[PDB]
């Protein structure tokens, strides 16, 4: 089983192998000593995958309240 | 010939010479050769035949010394057609694109810059594929323009991001990017894209977007069965007038043809003067206004 | 969330000149109350910190700073 | 209504459906979200949005129907004559038809005997053909 | 008490929306839907025989923009029903398949037929 | 070849080729000697020329000429039976066809602008290389290789795709259709009727 721990997991590491691709692709195309940790990454992968992650998703379901029942099933 | 079209198109580049600095002086040189050659050919004063077959083979040398060197540099379009792959253009697109602006640096390159032609190529190949993209990446295309407008606000307002951590306000980017925030808006909005109603609806897997919105263009039976009914209910109320009353007043508000003609314009197929029309214009206005011929059209309003 | 950022390996260039580390990653309290997320249609998120250090053997000097990657659901 | 055929549509035969010629990718203005000019949508070839209505705004009215006016080359009638009108894009160099080849040998039929190896290499810019050769010219 | 109130599922339809790309009704009790004339149903009405009513399921109550105003037309009027027409439907596929390059010409016995 | 010897071998790339050869293509002879192969031959090689003789006498049998396979132009759907709706906020709802009829455009819009200048072979045999491979995703995307993703959540739509299916036109549009005047609801018992 893939707890939600698990799926969370894997979906942002795939958002930080994005980062990672996208920050060594700026390094190739950066000069030196103008290079800070706050300007080379860029955090749009990260973000957009966690918030795609919800959406189209068999597994981010939505909430069921018919009763609490329900909800624990 | 298999899937994937761009592997065999590499392929297709094969092993070519890639040319180092004596190389590409010396093909540029007898370029410029074969493009006297083709000058002087051009020219309409007689030269003797001999000179000019030879002054063909030359510039024909100087094409495929052309050729040669676009096969080289095939290998650095693509590279720079990877460089923006991912924004809606397919990647062998984008590459053919680069290899437009590729052959127009060639056109104009030549040895007396003192640098490598892979620097002086690589502006133009950019300008032709970020010309492509501008052009014809979006379904609702925006002019170029436009687009260095969104994609310079779309990038400030990333950096506006990464630095205050958090969604920017209208405002504050409107005075980043300099304009006011009617224009931010207005391109915020211009810098979308469509919905594909080919899209499951995700409801149910069999149902699709396009199978759920509904038509303006359709005539509702209703509404349509309504306007026949006013149709018939408002001319046989004209019946109920004058024979002339019921034409004037028809010909003044159309009933019988599209275009309603002015009191004056009724003057004339009726023989009757514009202040003359005028009066019996208001005659039917008021005759219709009694309340014997208005309970049947207040209803249909 | 650690071990997957410690999964990421400092980057190195061709060069491997440089690199950046991921050390630390913290949490702050999410600004929405939860109910307030409900109603206003606000994602329930909270920030994510991580420390990232700069270091470059051509320089010999590290560089630390802190960077904020987006919201968290 | 007693028979449905059906055949091989020849490219004359395309023309004659034809209305115009498509020559643009263009779709809808991104401000005035009205169709383009000579582009998908366009109203001079397919019909117009709405009913009687032009482009430029001449001739709007119901009543002078049938017409075509000068400025945009609109012909005014129903908006319902978009669902019917069709165009053609013409292509510089020939193609050839996906659903004949690229399947069972009933409908490529080995109209040419040569292997569907050999037809996927060279329509697809793999391989050459000799189209003709003038072989009593080269006996003799 | 289950879920499967009856206020839910209780839907009808006189007329109303229309999809676009075909004329026909469109889905959903949100939007006035009318239920689907599926296969089966076909196929019942066929093995009963009765033809005309299969032709006006098919034609007059969907899929044919000139018959949906005259049949209101002709009901509220009181006026018999007029004759149902070709199908949009069909249109839309005859069109669709001109543009694969296949000439789906409709042809009568005696040279070409009046459509 | 062609610098060896010229003048008397005839040669050509693509579909064009496929094009010459059908014009001078002499289907008569074929049907003839396949005939005279049928009745006098053995294995498989019978099945093939029954295949071939089909296919060939089908042909000359009806006036349409073979020329039919490579098609010259393209035909397109009316703009109605591809809405490019417009839709409530601001965005837009389009079909796919609008994207594959833009792709085959712009490919052969490029092609005539390298055919105009002078350009190489490569560059202009690649260029009509993906003008086949555009319209053979117009007319049937997926049939070969990876099909035309487009936004890449999904295959595009094709004109044939929508002719086949479950969900084609002909199996959901024209046997089983909406029907006005209609309703639903759940179902009780009541003996008294
Ligand atoms: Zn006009």
């Amino acid at each position: 089983i893939r707890n939600v721990g698990e799926l969370i997991q894997n979906q942002v590491r795939t958002g930080l192998a994005r980062m990672e691709r996208v920050v060594r692709e700026r390094m190739t195309t950066q000069d030196v000593e103008a290079i800070t940790p706050q300007t080379l990454i860029n955090i749009r992968p990260v973000v957009a995958s966690i918030k795609e992650f919800f959406g189209t998703s068999q597994l981010s379901q939505f909430m069921d309240q018919n009763n609490p029942l329900s909800g624990l099933t | 010939a298999t899937a994937d079209p761009v592997k065999d198109y590499l392929k297709q580049i094969g092993k070519v010479p890639l040319l180092n600095a004596e190389q590409e002086v010396e093909l540029a040189k007898r370029i410029e050769a074969g493009l006297f050659a083709e000058d002087k050919l051009a020219n309409s004063d007689k030269l003797a035949p001999k000179l000019k077959r030879e002054l063909e083979i030359i510039a024909e040398d100087g094409r495929r010394a052309k050729n040669h060197l676009l096969e080289a540099n095939l290998r650095l379009v693509v590279s720079l057609a990877k460089r923006y792959t991912g924004r809606g253009m397919l990647f062998l697109d984008l590459i053919q694109e680069g290899n437009l602006g590729l052959i127009r640096a060639v056109e104009k390159f030549d040895y007396t810059k003192g640098y490598k032609f892979s620097t002086y190529a690589t502006w133009w190949i950019r300008q032709a594929i970020t010309r492509a993209m501008a052009d014809q990446a979006r379904t609702i295309r925006i002019p170029v323009h436009m687009v260095e407008v969104i994609n310079k606000l779309a990038r400030v307002q990333r950096q506006m991001l990464q630095d205050l951590g958090r969604e920017p306000t209208p405002e504050e980017l409107a005075k980043e990017l300099d304009m006011t925030p009617e224009k931010v808006i207005e391109v915020q909005k211009y810098g979308r894209e469509p919905i594909s109603l080919h899209t499951p609806l995700g409801e149910d897997g069999d149902s699709e977007f396009g199978d759920l919105i509904e038509d303006s263009e359709a005539v509702v039976p209703a509404d349509a069965v309504s306007f026949t009914l006013l149709q018939e209910q408002l001319h046989s109320v004209l019946d109920t007038l004058s024979e002339r009353e019921a034409g004037v007043v028809s010909m003044r508000f159309g009933l019988t043809d599209g275009q309603p003609k002015t009191l004056d314009e009724i003057g004339k197929v009726y023989g009757v003067t514009r202040e003359r029309i005028r009066q019996i214009e208001s005659k039917t206005m008021s005759k219709l206004r009694h309340p014997s011929r208005s309970q049947v059209l207040r209803d249909y309003l | 969330l650690e071990e997957i950022f410690e999964e990421i390996s400092p980057i190195e260039d061709f060069s491997g000149s440089m690199s950046l580390t991921f050390r630390d990653h913290r949490f702050e309290p999410p600004k929405n109350s939860i109910d307030e997320c409900k109603d206003r249609d606000f994602t329930y998120a909270a920030p994510l910190f991580v420390t990232a250090e700069f270091t470059n053997n051509e320089t010999g000097e590290i560089k630390s700073q802190t960077v904020f990657m987006g919201d968290f659901p | 209504f007693d028979e449905l055929r059906i055949g091989l549509a020849t490219a004359d035969d395309i023309r004659q459906w034809s209305h115009g010629e498509v020559k643009k990718p263009e779709t809808i203005n991104y401000r005035t979200l009205k169709p383009e000019k000579d582009g998908l949508f366009c109203e001079k070839i397919f019909g117009p949005t709405r009913d009687w209505e032009c482009y430029c705004g001449k001739y709007k009215r119901v009543r002078f129907k049938g017409i075509i006016c000068e400025r945009c080359g609109v012909e005014v009638t129903r908006a319902k004559v978009r669902r019917e009108r069709m165009g053609h894009i013409e292509l510089a160099a020939p193609v050839t038809h996906i659903w004949y080849f690229k399947g069972v040998p009933s409908r490529l039929g080995y109209l040419l005997d040569l292997a569907p190896k050999d037809l996927e290499k060279v329509i697809y810019f793999a391989a050459y053909m000799i189209t003709f050769v003038d072989e009593e010219r080269r006996t003799r | 008490k289950l879920h499967h109130l009856v206020d839910d599922k209780l839907h009808a339809r006189s007329t109303g929306p229309y999809s676009m790309i075909t004329q026909q009704p469109l889905g959903g009790k949100a939007q006035f839907g009318g239920q689907r004339f599926g296969e089966m149903e076909v196929w019942a009405l066929e093995a009963y025989g009765a033809a005309y009513a299969l032709q006006e399921l098919l034609t007059i109550k969907s899929d044919d923009v000139t018959g949906r105003v005259k049949v209101y037309e002709a009901i509220v009027k009181g006026e018999n029903i007029p004759e149902p027409g070709i199908p949009e439907s069909f249109k839309v596929l005859i069109k669709e398949m001109q543009s694969l390059c296949l000439n789906v010409e409709v042809l009568s016995s005696d040279g070409m037929s009046i459509e | 070849l062609r610098d060896r010897f010229g003048t008397y071998f005839d040669g050509s790339m693509g579909a064009a080729a496929l094009q010459k050869r059908l014009e001078s293509f002499d289907l008569d002879e074929e049907a003839e000697r396949l005939r005279e192969i049928i009745r006098t031959g053995k294995g498989q090689k019978k099945t093939r020329a029954l295949k071939r003789l089909k296919v060939v006498s089908a042909f000359l049998q009806t006036s349409n000429s073979p020329k039919g396979m490579v098609l010259d132009c393209v035909p397109v759907i009316p703009p109605d039976l591809r809405p490019m709706v417009q839709l409530d906020g601001g965005r837009f709802a389009t079909s796919d066809l609008n994207d594959l009829y833009r792709r085959v455009i712009n490919r052969n819009n490029r092609l005539k602008r390298l055919l105009d200048l002078g350009a190489p072979e490569i560059i202009v045999n690649n260029e009509k290389r993906m003008l086949q491979e555009a319209v053979d995703a117009l007319f049937d995307n997926g049939r070969r290789g990876r099909p035309v993703t487009g936004p890449g959540n999904r295959p595009l739509k094709s004109l044939s795709d929508m002719l086949k299916g479950k969900q084609g036109r002909f199996r959901q549009n024209l046997l089983g259709k909406r029907v006005d005047y209609s309703a639903r609801s759940v179902i009780v018992v009541g003996p008294q009727l």
